[PDB]
């Protein structure tokens, strides 16, 4: 269970970064379309 | 390019979530083995 | 086309994951009913 | 535009699923605290 | 646990709507490509 | 619980195939952009 905890936070941090990076590229891509 | 770039970002997000999905299933089967 | 094609592949991946999400919730509520 | 639009729809779907993922983890840790 | 239930249905309803909206935009985008 | 197991593997196999197909189309789409 401690490994599961660390693996759960590890992937949660990568998913947060990718959701945030995507959020930014979504704004940039919408800007480039205009 | 930004679209292909965003697609990569989405795909990586899905793969990351897939790992999370596997981990929760492992958690569920572990708890189920002891409560069933 | 490859982008529209990739989008389809991503959407199907999300829908597949959504089924997995439902199944884990079903697992959780089942275990919770007996441990709460 | 439809592609950028679809990307937004996919991203929102992933973020929604991420909340669901967090909720199932909360469910798992809750049940684990009492069964471990 | 009741809050978890409501939060689980809340996000499930938003995900259903987004999966359905995406399903429609997928058909529209495939049409526009042709 | 046995049905849940089979449904869990069924969707995991479809998600693996789609993640792999997407991985390939990501490389092809990046190639076509260049």
């Amino acid at each position: 269970w401690m490994e599961w905890d660390r693996e759960i936070n590890n992937y949660t941090s990568l998913i947060h970064s990718l959701i945030e990076e995507s959020q930014n590229q979504q704004e940039k891509n919408e800007q480039e379309l205009l | 390019s930004g679209i292909v770039q965003q697609q990569n970002n989405l795909l990586r997000a899905i793969e990351a979530q897939q790992h999370l999905l596997q981990l929760t299933v492992w958690g569920i089967k572990q708890l189920q083995a002891r409560i069933l």
